[PDB]
RNA sequence: GUGAACAGCCUCUAGUUGAUAGAAUAAUGUAGAUAAGGGAAGUCGGCAAAAUAGAUCCGUAACUUCGGGAUAAGGAUUGGC
RNA sequence: AUAACGAGAUUCCCACUGUCCCUAUCUA
RNA sequence: GCAGUCAAGCGACAUUGCUAUGUCGGCUCUUCCUAUCAUACCGAAGCAGAAUUCGGUAA
RNA sequence: GAAUGUUACCGCAAUAGUAAUUGAACUUAGUACGAGAGGAACAGUUCAUUCGGAUAAUUGGUUUUUGCGGCUGUCUGAUCAGGCAUUGCCGCGAAGCUACCAUCCGCUGGAUUAUGGCUGAACGCCUCUAAGUCAGAAUCCAUGCUAGAACGCGGUGAUUUC
RNA sequence: UGUACAACGGGGUAUUGUAAGCAGUAGAGUAGCCUGUUGUUACGAUCUGCUGAGAUUAAGCCUUUGUUGUCUGAUUUGU
């Protein structure tokens, strides 16, 4: 029986099983080629989604029918405050895959990461690094031995960094530890650069830059138990079918006498880690620079933050990265930014993105003004003024 | 894209599926057009072919001069009447969906076009723009 | 620039901006000196009503409004006449 | 780029916002948000709606005509884009905005003048007609 | 007897994920325990050392 | 009381608070709804839904056993003072 | 030995509409 | 198929005239086969270009 | 989800699945080809069809925010302010949800099928094959992504005087 | 036991649409007294000014130089 018709299978079979992620932090699987001819530099960064906004860009794409035209498009804003190194990991190649040799921590750690090691922190005595700190000092030798061991046997060096959550408007107060592979100079150079950065902070403009292409890796929005109709896009039954109509009716044949794994049963939807690539960065922002949302074609001394703040999010107040399109995960969610992972040479990557105007109207509703000054000028003085 | 198109087609909302009635906009004598199929559309299971502004479709005249009835000829949609995304950043829609009849070569049967003509249709079809007294 | 806080520059961009701006400045000086912006109206006046009397009258009016609102609320809460009749005070102890 | 004035409210319509309508009359109508578009689709008259600038202009709630508003016009004749003229216009726009705000505040004050006397008279009427309440108060 | 019983976070104490709050059974058990404690006190046993060595429940008519 | 009406709804006299319930609003169901453009292109088949619904005035064809069709069809109005 | 009328059987036209394109949302 | 035809072996290839009595069908679903319709890569065809025929692996 | 001395954090990956897909547009170029008719390669560049993963930036859709206003019957003596008419009705309507009805994205190395060969006997020539070997498919294996063996594994901090 | 947390309150941003009440030489028109010919005093749906006024604002919006309150409740874990 050929069923008289051929149709593509509903849903991609590669993204299975559709189960909830084990952690809100989407761990990075693969790092770039790590060519040791370049200077030591980071391979990824941690940021928090801070809603989206619109951008009008004077497209200069040659050959396209939008060449030299003005095109409006969506851009996502991610809060990316500076990151502080708090350790290094030395990895030694083994026949059974890469293995962690040893981990070296910094001289002192902020309460943000100490909190990450406890679940009853307020009840905790806060003994995070009482002895390790004592072991670091009084000889300058114990750590140096670990550094020498890493230099001798390590092959890829990963830097332990965490986000400055206290700087973000989130009430979480807990930082997110992550391992970022070190590219560039030899592993000895990698560890030497990481060692000098102990307890220091790393900005974001030194990793990424305008026109750079990055890959977004984060946990998608959760939706709970979902029917097959929305989980896989199954077509609805005509009407009032017996024992339901919003479900797949036929599950399988008599032979085999078992339900095939690919028949797209209903179950959990969302909250699955996903990876997206080829996302072009439109603007790199700084919290210390006024008029972050300004442009050469706008002249308005206004911040990217929309009037009244973002929806379900506070004010940026820190460095941020502007990226076109949509990024997996909801607002105020930890998202890790990763390089393109390959030597992209498409004209889109080579394109220069010079923003013409940035939308800062309130996202709380049908916003009509970009700044409170415009609203005051339009509406004028009110009763409450006098 | 069929013959007569001088560029790529923008992705716009589907306004007229198969069987949709669109008013005429030329002096050819026809008054309404019945869409039977859409040229350049990739047919898929359960998915009714649908056109949009600037698309070329095959239709049979239902009202107007009887000489044009019962025959199917290519037609170009000049008005969509369904909101579509313009790259200028405006969600614009037309009062009434309308189309014009033309040969596969793109030559307009009518000497002139009446009423507004969509930008995405005039730009893609030089003959429509030349025979259209109004754009947007 | 092509844009400002509002009312795009291309609407204002015209030859001889300086002359019109100077004319507007002259118009503004023809009003500031004349007292057009009479923002110094910090005190009112009536038929001999002193500050103490007017302040007392305003305070009494505000108190009367508050008392009337409180009485309205009390009547609305206590009446409940839409469902049943109120008890007779004569028979109550 | 071009900020458009709402047909129903005259509010600034930034790019990528609202809906535009094109009629067989070959003219375009722009609405900032869905509210104004729906109101227009009902054939309502903005001059009769209190929440649109048309009524305020007709009702005189705000200064309808002023010398500052003459600067803003549809420049059908372009300019040669002189660098000095750009800076002069940049300063002039801010100065004109400040002057217009001052004039609007003055107009609002002139419109609202006299409310103090009415409030005082109302307070006097309330006080005079409520002797028992005052007696119980003290 | 835990077939198709709902899950509760309070079961981590005893490991078993399935647990419930049988208020009536708990009331009867505590009443019986109070009666046993009263009997022990009348006998002369030390309440501090008292522990429930044996407890048996079986179906009734 | 509204309303032509004992049509539908509220209220007075009179009579009841009896249907195991606490928390959440996952999928799927039961009952009732809304939806941009096309308007049956779906289906064995206009299955279900929808559309007109009262009153005043104009007007009302073929057939016919002249009694009916007929509220044919199709049109204009409905509030308050 | 053919008028009216029909919870009679079938065909077609206007309005119409989530049957469908293509599904989405809400209430108990 | 009928009736011939000659002949390497013990009759192959070639060769002569004409010549419905049953109920299965459709909406959704997953998977598998190639005896490849389309897409990738090639050879032969009067392939000058364009277009087209066949053939080989490839699901 | 018990047992892995306890808890917690960061990691490797045995293994299973796997995806992208197809046509158009500029230049090549009215150029090679061609008497004329007509009419192409490659490389570079730009979109779209189907499918898949995300997300509300903008717009569409929902109203129990019963959020704000108006409408009818009825009731509280009238105004105000309110109850019922199974969510009373009508207009708008944020937050939420969602739509090619709205937006973004969907990588590149090795080995191979047929095929072209190189050397080279078998056969004192010849040969693409017997040895070896150069390439060559949307193919296979890989890069990447999905889950992580609950009895696969590594590193690190704390490890209960009372 | 402190950029600690929670309930309110103040602002920003939004939704709707001009609240009660007051006064009017606006108000089709109809009535007492009077004696006009803008008489006056009464009813009068609506309209006008306070009044882009009034109301809600997170239950999954942003902020908080303020007010009030909270900060030792049980169990288990050992190479």
């Amino acid at each position: 029986s050929h069923r008289k018709y051929e149709a593509p299978r509903h849903g991609h079979l590669g993204f299975l099983p559709r189960k909830r992620a084990a952690s809100i932090r989407a761990r990075v699987k693969a790092f770039p080629k790590d060519d040791r001819s370049k200077p030591v530099a980071l391979t990824s960064f941690l940021g928090y989604k801070a809603g989206m906004t619109t951008i009008v860009r004077d497209l200069d794409r040659p050959g396209s029918k939008f060449h030299k035209r003005e095109v409006v498009e969506a851009v996502t804003v991610v809060d990316t405050p500076p990151v502080v190194v708090v350790g290094v990991v030395g990895y030694v190649e083994t026949p059974r895959g890469l293995r962690s040799l040893t981990t070296v921590w910094a001289e002192h750690l902020s309460d943000e990461v100490k909190r990450r090691f406890y679940k009853n922190w307020y009840k905790s005595k806060k003994k995070a690094f009482t002895k390790y700190s004592a072991k670091y000092a009084q000889d300058g030798a114990g750590i140096e031995r670990e550094l020498a061991r890493i230099k001798k046997y390590a092959s890829v060096v990963r830097v332990l960094v965490h986000t400055q959550i206290r700087k973000t408007p989130l009430a979480q107060k807990k930082a997110h530890l992550a391992e970022i592979q070190l590219n560039g100079g030899s592993i000895s150079e990698k560890v030497d650069w990481a060692r000098e950065h102990f307890e220091k902070t790393v900005a974001v403009d030194s990793v990424f830059e305008q026109n750079e292409m990055i890959d977004a890796i984060a946990v998608t929005k959760g939706h709970g138990f979902e029917g097959v109709t929305h989980r896989w896009g199954t077509k609805k039954l005509p009407r009032k079918t017996h024992r339901g109509l919003r479900k797949v009716a036929c599950i399988g044949a008599w032979h085999p006498a078992h339900v095939m794994w690919s028949v797209a049963r209903a179950g959990q939807r969302g909250y699955h880690s996903r990876t997206s690539i080829n996302h072009k960065i439109y603007r790199v922002g700084k919290g210390d620079d006024e008029a972050n949302g300004a442009t050469s074609f706008d002249r308005t001394k206004k911040t990217i933050t929309p009037m009244g703040g973002f929806v379900h999010y506070g004010e940026i107040k820190n460095d941020f990265i502007m990226v076109k399109g949509c990024i997996p995960g909801n607002r105020k969610r930890i998202v890790t930014l990763r390089k393109s992972l390959y030597t992209n040479t498409s004209r889109k990557a080579l394109e220069e993105v010079s923003l013409k105007w940035i939308d800062t109207a309130s996202k709380f509703g049908k916003g009509r003004f970009q700044t409170p000054a415009e609203k005051h000028a339009f509406m004028g003085t009110l009763k409450k003024d006098l | 894209s069929g013959n007569g198109a001088q560029g790529t087609k923008f992705r716009i909302s589907l306004g007229l599926p198969v069987g949709a009635i669109m008013n005429c906009a030329d002096n050819s004598g026809a008054r309404n057009l019945y869409i039977i199929a859409v040229k350049g559309s990739g047919s898929r299971l359960n998915r009714l072919p649908a056109a949009s502004l600037g698309d070329m479709v095959m239709a049979t005249v239902k009202k107007g001069k009887p000489e044009l009835r019962k025959k199917v000829m290519p037609a170009i949609v000049v008005r969509q009447a369904k909101s579509w995304r313009r790259r200028d950043g405006v969600f614009l829609y037309f009062e009434d969906n309308a189309g014009v009849i033309a040969n596969p070569k793109g030559e307009m049967k009518g000497s002139a076009i009446t009423g507004p003509v969509g930008k995405e249709c005039a730009d893609l079809w030089p003959r429509v723009a030349s025979n259209s007294g109004v754009v947007v | 620039p092509e844009i400002l806080d509002g009312k795009n520059v291309y609407d204002f961009l015209d030859p001889e901006i300086a002359a019109k701006l100077q004319a507007l400045e002259e118009e503004e000086e023809k009003l500031e000196n004349e007292g057009f912006y009479n923002s110094d109206d910090e005190e009112e006046i009536y038929d001999g009503f002193e500050a103490s009397e007017v302040d007392d009258i305003k305070e009494k009016a505000a108190w009367i409004r508050n008392r009337q609102k409180t009485m309205i609320a009390e009547a609305r809460n206590r009446k409940s006449l839409k469902n049943k009749a109120i008890m007779p005070r004569s028979k109550l102890t | 780029m071009r900020i458009y004035q709402c047909h129903f409210c005259s509010s600034p319509c930034y790019p990528g916002h609202g809906i535009m309508f094109v009629r067989n009359d070959a003219k375009e109508f722009r609405f900032c948000r869905s509210k104004c578009h729906k109101a227009f689709k009902q054939r309502r008259n903005p001059r009769k709606l209190k929440w649109t600038k048309a009524f305020r202009k007709a009702a005189g709630k705000e200064l309808a005509v002023d010398s500052t508003l003459t600067f803003a016009q549809r420049r059908n004749v372009p300019v040669r884009y002189n660098r000095e003229l750009v800076a002069t216009t940049l300063k002039a726009m801010a100065r004109i905005e400040e002057i217009r705000q001052k004039r609007e505040r003055a107009f609002y004050k002139n419109r609202m003048r006299g409310n103090k006397e009415k409030d005082f008279l109302r307070d006097k009427k309330l006080v005079e007609s409520n002797p028992e309440l005052l007696r119980i108060r003290e | 007897f835990n077939s198709s019983i709902g899950r509760t976070a309070q079961g981590k104490e005893f490991g078993v994920t399935k647990a419930r709050w049988p208020a009536k059974s708990v009331k009867f058990v505590q009443g019986l325990l109070q009666n046993a404690a009263a009997n022990a006190e009348a006998k002369g046993l030390d309440a501090t050392k008292l522990y429930v060595s044996h407890i048996q429940v079986n179906q009734a008519p």
